[PDB]
DNA sequence: CTGGAGAATCCCGGTGCCGAGGCCGCTCAATTGGTCGTAGACAGCTCTAGCACCGCTTAAACGCACGTACGCGCTGTCCCCCGCGTTTTAACCGCCAAGGGGATTACTCCCTAGTCTCCAGGCACGTGTCAGA
DNA sequence: TCTGACACGTGCCTGGAGACTAGGGAGTAATCCCCTTGGCGGTTAAAACGCGGGGGACAGCGCGTACGTGCGTTTAAGCGGTGCTAGAGCTGTCTACGACCAATTGAGCGGCCTCGGCACCGGGATTCTCCAG
């Protein structure tokens, strides 16, 4: 009677709901806030996007897909199912910028 | 105007704008336009074409992020011509490996 | 005040992004490394905002980053 | 007023699919694109500009460079579709 | 006129000096022709866009900065040769 | 000494001229008829394979450092080649 | 010789007026300062580009080396440079 | 202009390259004297390396095997240079 | 071991929230032929090397017999980051306004590339020892 | 241990450098405006803490295995030795080609809209799956 799930239905509810359905999911306005507050250190009374900063959320998860499958490919070659450190840093590194 | 008389549906004349106000280097390409403008409908009909069908089975007549992504990394030359870039509104894709299986 | 970044709201994203599973090493190494390219954009956002003359950056403006970045994003522009 | 560069894509679109719909961020996706595409080739039809050591850019350049780019189905449509296009316009002016 | 079987050129002692260089023991002989079809098909990318660059300059006996150029395409250019 | 002057020391050309020169021409031969009996530029050819395996041997090298093993399986060069976009 | 030759064994002859070398490395120069010559002064092209502007001068060379290569390296870059536009803009 | 730039690079042939680079038509008031001038710096510091490098073993010159040394012993321009050989 | 309640997940279906669609004169970009403005191959060929030219033993690769010397799997081992769940706290969603510098239009001060004259360090060719092989 | 190509100098430039010579773009004043400053109200985005459950990679131990080493070889190449010209850049120019405009003409621009697009309900239908047998 208690709604509780078996160890990966969420993971499961992961591949299919949220590797099905593709939309952001933070709110755009606080981030924003840290675009100001970050930006504090560099010049006053700057104007930003509403865009620019979904632009951010866009490239933010994109970054998330390219940083998560080569991490996964550097965890599975060396037979991984997680990940660490090591494969995120050398997963950063193997492109050739480092 | 010259662009039908390219038997192009794209403006020949837009793209000699492109050609000449791009400033990348007496001439441009001869018959370059029309060749890039060909290149360019033919993948473009084929991504819209993807879009078009796989979104409509799932009814729907417009591109979502991800019939936006899939639609793009369904070619795969396509992909290797885009493979550093960035799909604003793409979401993933459907490599779900097996050991991607929980 | 970075905690503006939202960390179980960062693994839904991540989520929604595909990731199938976190350790509890990847959160504070992560937020190095979206606060390296993270500031590397905001960065170079700020050298064009200082060669210009203008208070409003653009969208655009984060195209062109990240086409000097190598992760260029269409959908806006440019 | 507006602009982009996929008013001829949902051009193309009805010649290939006459009801269906865009969406907005599609037309940004296809006008990005669209200038993405253009400066990547007219940047190798420099490059090889100044390989081959021109002061000028013909078409040479441009569909040869193509050919470095796309490998193999893109340039069976990109020489077929392509040269057949310059085929169909270059017999007159 | 006829040429067959070269590619034990790029020869095993000198797999010894750069594959031993890299310091991975027990580098096996079962892996050595699938380097070597690594090599193939890097190198038939690098001669593919030089032997289209050298068909734009229309020339037989190809120099060696047409293969700089080439590198050049896949950014893997070398200091040593122009 | 073997490893790091032996086997590290030398960075000059390793192969005699005439047969991988004809492996230049061989292979060349194979998709456009024509590499020749080039002094320099067959030169350039073995210079820039085997800095290319320097490279690919070399993150690879690192796969195999961090995945616990000092020997080699085709899965770390098929990796290296997708992560450079060879593949 | 083809190359930054008399400019790089110009000054090594400052440095050392009894010098051997040879023809190689400096076209192994050769390569690296046109190479990120090339780099740079394209940095400064679509920098001008990128924020509708129709002038390339050493705001673009700054910012794009800032892009390009920051630090201190930059900072004594544009130290020396600077100073040095200033002796030019005073001393010719 | 260069050495009346007091400075040890030529802006002339640099600003030659940078015209023959086919950027635009404006070239900058001091755009090739600034950037000579850090060419000039960064140029400077490498050829100090070189001297340094070259009295590593009583000798005036540089090879490949101590431009390996330098460059493998490099951090700013090793890391701004990737994917490049020196032979 | 299989096999449905049940919560997550579609499928039309209507209806306009309002955006995909709704639409024509004109204007700004633009088509066509001569003049003005102009860049690369043209066929033939010169001397470094292109293609055709050649003999032997030792050069570096190929091969035989020790010999060594490395990953990889089953099972345990105890490991540990995760998620339900209501509630947690301001943030969220929707509402806005009104002039200010953003965005845009107009003023203003600026506006250096091209050809030729000036000129001098620099390139290929030639000596020669200490740098060079 | 043995010795010769850049230091250095000389033909022979040939590109830096600068002055006319017409020449045009960013800083800034000026007008509407997206939102900054300030105000508003109801609803909610998401997640500490506590309970609940399985779960991650990796070694102990044992199997094991293979190219390198040593030693020897071995023909193509090393190294020495050919010949007329293949071809790269050059030869002068023809041979040939291209922008702006006189003149302007055509679909997006400008100008506004629209009515149903697909988002949101409406009700119903899937679905697969993890806890039941």
């Amino acid at each position: 009677k208690p709604h509780r799930y078996r160890p990966g239905t969420v993971a499961l509810r992961e591949i299919r709901r949220y590797q099905k359905s593709t939309e952001l999911l933070i709110r755009k306005l606080p981030f924003q806030r840290l675009v100001r507050e970050i930006a504090q250190d560099f010049k006053t009374d700057l104007r930003f996007q509403s865009s620019a900063v979904m632009a951010l959320q866009e490239a933010s998860e994109a970054y998330l897909v390219a940083l998560f499958e080569d991490t996964n490919l550097c965890a599975i070659h060396a037979k991984r199912v997680t990940i660490m450190p090591k494969d995120i840093q050398l997963a950063r590194r193997i492109r050739g910028e480092r | 105007t010259r662009s039908s008389r390219a038997g192009l549906q794209f403006p020949v004349g837009r793209v000699h704008r492109l050609l000449r106000k791009g400033n990348y280097a007496e001439r441009v390409g001869a018959g370059a336009p029309v060749y890039l403008a060909a290149v360019l409908e033919y993948l473009t009909a084929e991504i819209l074409e993807l879009a078009g069908n796989a979104a409509r089975d799932n009814k729907k007549t417009r591109i979502i992020p991800r019939h936006l992504q899939l639609a793009v990394r369904n070619d795969e030359e396509l992909n290797k011509l885009l493979g550093r870039v960035t799909i604003a509104q793409g979401g993933v894709l459907p490599n779900i490996q097996s050991v991607l299986l929980p | 005040n970075i905690q503006g970044i939202t960390k179980p709201a960062i693994r839904r994203l991540a989520r929604r992004g595909g990731v199938k599973r976190i350790s509890g090493l990847i959160y504070e190494e992560t937020r190095g490394v979206l606060k390296v390219f993270l500031e590397n954009v905001i960065r170079d956002a700020v050298t064009y905002t200082e060669h210009a003359k203008r208070k409003t950056v653009t969208a655009m403006d984060v195209v062109y980053a990240l086409k000097r970045q190598g992760r260029t994003l269409y959908g806006f522009g440019g | 007023r507006k602009e982009s560069y996929a008013i001829y894509v949902y051009k193309v679109l009805k010649q290939v699919h006459p009801d269906t719909g865009i969406s907005s961020k599609a037309m940004s996706i296809m006008n990005s694109f669209v200038n993405d595409v253009f400066e990547r080739i007219a940047g190798e039809a420099s490059r090889l500009a100044h390989y081959n050591k021109r002061s000028t850019i013909t078409s040479r350049e441009i569909q040869t460079a193509v050919r470095l780019l796309l490998p193999g189905e893109l340039a069976k449509h990109a020489v077929s579709e392509g040269t057949k296009a310059v085929t169909k316009y270059t017999s007159a002016k």
